[PDB]
RNA sequence: UAACUGAUCGGAUCGAGGUUUACCUCGAUAAAUCAUCUAAGUUUCUGCCCUAUCAGCUCUCGAUGGUAGUGUAUUGGACUACCAUGGCAGUCACGGGUAACGGAGAAUUAGGGUUCGAUUCCGGAGAAGGAGCCUGAGAAACGGCUACUACAACUACGGUUCGGCAG
RNA sequence: GCGAAUGGCUCAUUAAAACAGUUAUAGUUUAUUUGAUAAUUAAAGAUUACAUGGAUAACCGAGCUAAUUGUUGGGCUAAUACA
């Protein structure tokens, strides 16, 4: 239970930053999409 | 360790003039006619029906669309009718008050069971619904001062009681010694 | 004879019961006896008798009606269990309810003042009914009892 | 005062708990836990006064004491003669599979909601703080004093949240904004259910709200007593009292009594 | 990032139910930090009965403010030191009386008022008077302790009491 | 190991004091509860972790005082006590 402490947390980690990384690439990918018809 | 929480409340009312000759002389000629016991009594009636009309005024008080009076005052009459002090076609507040205590005291178990042709008298009904004598509803009466509500004032007979029942006090004391 | 109506019925699957309020109607005799109206409970539901249980009562002033709480158990193994110690000695299946205040209160004297070495000893002389006394009498109802 | 209260009054007992006025002179005394005193029903009183499944004080200590488990709180074994359960919470009864929530009635009163298996498994939290703690980590906390590790960035402090009691998973959340509907936890307005208009802050320290309903009646409340029961409209669980609306005395006359 | 202390924590503990192995499943409890609940300190503002045959009050040690420290759970003259001289008052200070613990409320009431609130709720204070303290998360507790004043109980007069009924 | 600091009684004190209605705690403590969180045991030392070490109630036996839930004194073994 010890080790599957940091085991969970590494999980919920990485899960974290791999969502993050999708969200906030959207989060930017909706900027041009916006930004894109005032053009 | 004594901390009752039931609540209290007089029935009674001492009127200011002890000695008002006129006002003495209407509540004998009402104990007498209504068969009561004590001036008591007769001011039980009047508190109650001041309650009424403290309640009436409060509400006349009132804008004739007010949310409490709408309500609180249909419902105060609502009950005069149950009790029936006001007759269907006297709705409107201001016949609340026009009451007459010898009306609010002609809906009484006794009243009642006098003029129910069920007694001899405003007296003889008075110890016959002690005697248990008189059943209301589905449940027995036994005490004189009963509100007598429109209604149930169908439901008044002996329900297993000597005179309908089946008697014997005085009866079964008196033949067994005859022999 | 009566005439009973079962009133407002809740089912405890938890303490494995049904509470009902019961309603008897004895125009003529007397309040019921408990005892008579436990049969006749018993005969409209068609469950043992012993399984069925009725409490408190009530009698409308002078009117032939009587108003109580009854309790129906699946298992008598399961009633033994739940019901009230004092039920029990009411149906004459665990006895007595001797006075144990003064004593447990002179103990308490005795005790309070002495060091171990006696303490066990007087221990062994406190008015009895132990608990584990209470499941015994309750385990001998359990096996010699058998029926319906 | 000699240190920390201890017991509870019959009188001093909230009104929340329709309590017997005569009843004794006590009242079981809420266990401090996941709600507030006064905000809580302790299960004693659940089982007892309420479901009806106890009766005496000795049937619970059987209940919650017997060897099999017969409540559960938001999937949860219970065995505490008041623990308090709190609003939005999930009772089961296991011996007979009950699902119940812990919601406020339209005047007030604790009342108990049939769930069917399905709602049994979400659960509404309100978002009560928001702030990063060790090792740069998020966490969200929960009026039901929950708290949360990495949660989704999109939630603001004073947000409400759809919980996954199965899985311990969130989804579909929705903050408090112009447009959305609410229940409202405590004050003189409790009970009702509405569509936000807007929130004024005011940070002198006390920001206020206003809403409508069904026969569009204006509320006023305080934030803090703002509970996002839905995201545009549509509610989220299933109302006790039909839907959150009171009456007049005179309204509940005429649907009644029909004056 | 730098270093300090190491008297902060990081389980030498306990069940039960399973099951041909390598074990498996559900629990007890200890304990750190953050929340949470509970409650407590201290705090802002507003409001009290008679009375000037009470008009000036507080300031040798704090009375009002500033500085630095102590100390506390923390704020603070709460205490120390140094410095400034302020702080309150007829819009009643300061002082005195109260058979005055404050409320929720209670009795009579056209309206306005008059008089009470020891006393079930709440908050406060106290346990013979007064001060001191152990312990604890928590009390100056008081059905705990220490000394003094006045007392209560036993004595083989050496000494002792788990001696305080405003439960 | 917790509890005994809840309750229960009383109002003697006490007129901005206490209280109430309000507000603050960015000036604080909270055992018991509910949710969550911990990969690294500090240096010197020392070192078994399939897991360490020493002592004491209860008990056995001797004893004191006129006296109390007084307590001396010798011998015996366990902990979530202690170390
Ligand atoms: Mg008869
Ligand atoms: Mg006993
Ligand atoms: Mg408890
Ligand atoms: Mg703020
Ligand atoms: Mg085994
Ligand atoms: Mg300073
Ligand atoms: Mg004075
Ligand atoms: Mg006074
Ligand atoms: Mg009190
Ligand atoms: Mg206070
Ligand atoms: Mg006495
Ligand atoms: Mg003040
Ligand atoms: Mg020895």
């Amino acid at each position: 239970e010890k080790t599957q402490r940091y085991v969970k947390t590494n999980a919920a980690k990485e899960e974290y930053e791999k969502f993050l990384s999708e969200w906030k690439k959207q989060r930017a990918a909706k900027a041009h999409a916006a930004s894109a018809p005032v053009v | 360790m004594g901390k009752t929480y039931i609540n209290t409340s007089k029935t009674y009312s001492t009127p200011r003039r002890p000695y008002e000759k006129e006002r003495l002389d209407n509540e004998m000629k009402l104990i007498g006619t209504f068969g009561l016991k004590n001036k008591r009594e007769v001011w039980r009636v009047q508190m109650i029906l001041a309650k009424f009309r403290k309640a009436a005024r409060e509400l006349l008080t009132l804008d004739p669309k007010d949310p409490r009076r709408l309500f609180e005052g249909s419902a105060l009459l609502r009950r005069m009718f149950k009790y029936g002090l006001l007759s269907e076609q006297e709705r409107k507040l201001d016949y609340v008050l026009g009451l007459t205590i010898h009306k609010l005291m002609e809906r009484r178990l006794q009243t009642r069971v006098f003029k129910l042709n069920l007694a001899n008298s405003i007296h003889h009904s008075r110890v016959l619904i002690r005697q248990r004598h008189i059943k209301v509803g589905k449940n027995l009466v036994n005490v004189p001062s009963f509100m007598v509500r429109t209604d149930s004032e169908k439901s008044i007979d002996f329900a297993s009681t000597s005179p309908l029942g089946g008697g014997r006090e005085g009866r079964t004391k008196r033949k067994n010694a005859k022999k | 004879t009566i005439v009973i109506r079962t009133k407002k019925i809740l089912v405890n699957p938890l303490l494995s019961r049904r509470q009902l309020s019961l309603d008897v109607l004895h125009p003529d005799s007397p309040t019921a006896s408990k005892e008579k109206i436990r049969e006749e409970l018993a005969k409209q539901l068609k469950v043992d008798a012993r399984n069925v249980v009725v409490y408190g009562f009530s009698t409308q002033y002078g009117g032939g009606k009587s108003t109580g709480f009854a309790l129906v158990y699946d298992n008598q193994q399961y009633l033994l269990k739940y019901e009230p110690n004092y039920r029990l000695r009411k149906v004459k299946i665990l006895g007595e309810k001797p006075n144990t205040r003064r004593s447990f209160k002179e103990l308490k004297r005795k005790i309070k003042r002495t060091s171990g070495k006696a303490i066990t000893k007087l221990l062994s002389e406190k008015k009895g009914d132990t608990w584990a006394s209470v499941q015994s009498k309750k385990s001998d109802h359990l096996k010699n009892f058998v029926a319906k | 005062a000699r240190g920390p209260k201890k017991h509870l009054k019959r009188i001093n007992a909230p009104k929340s708990w329709m309590l017997n006025k005569l009843g004794g002179i006590w009242a079981t005394r809420p266990s401090q836990g996941p709600h507030k005193l006064r905000e809580s029903l302790p299960l004693s009183v659940l089982l007892k006064e309420r479901l009806n499944y106890a009766l005496n004080g000795r049937d619970v200590t059987l209940i919650l004491n017997d060897k099999e488990q017969n409540v559960f709180v938001d999937g949860k074994v219970r065995r505490d003669k008041g623990y308090p359960t709190g609003l939005m919470d999930v009772v089961r009864i296991e011996k007979t599979d009950q699902s119940f929530r812990i919601l406020y009635d339209t005047k007030g009163r604790f009342v108990l909601k049939s769930l069917s298996k399905e709602e049994a498994k979400y659960k509404l939290l309100k978002v009560t703080a928001k702030a990063i703690g060790p090792n740069q980590i998020p966490y969200i906390v929960t009026h039901d004093s929950r708290t949360i590790r990495f949660p989704n960035p999109e939630i603001k402090i004073g947000d409400t949240l759809k919980y996954d009691l199965v899985n311990n998973k969130i989804e579909n959340f929705a903050h408090l904004e112009s447009g959305n509907v609410c229940y409202i936890q405590q004050g003189n307005n409790i009970g009702r259910v509405g569509i936000i208009q807007h929130i004024e802050k005011h940070q002198g320290s006390f920001d206020i709200c206003h809403v409508k309903d069904a026969k569009g009646n204006a509320f006023a409340t305080r934030l803090g007593n703002i509970f996002v029961l839905g995201q545009g409209k549509k509610s989220w669980i299933e109302l006790p009292s039909g839907d959150g609306v009171r009456e007049t005395i005179l309204e509940e006359r005429k649907r009644k009594f029909s004056y």
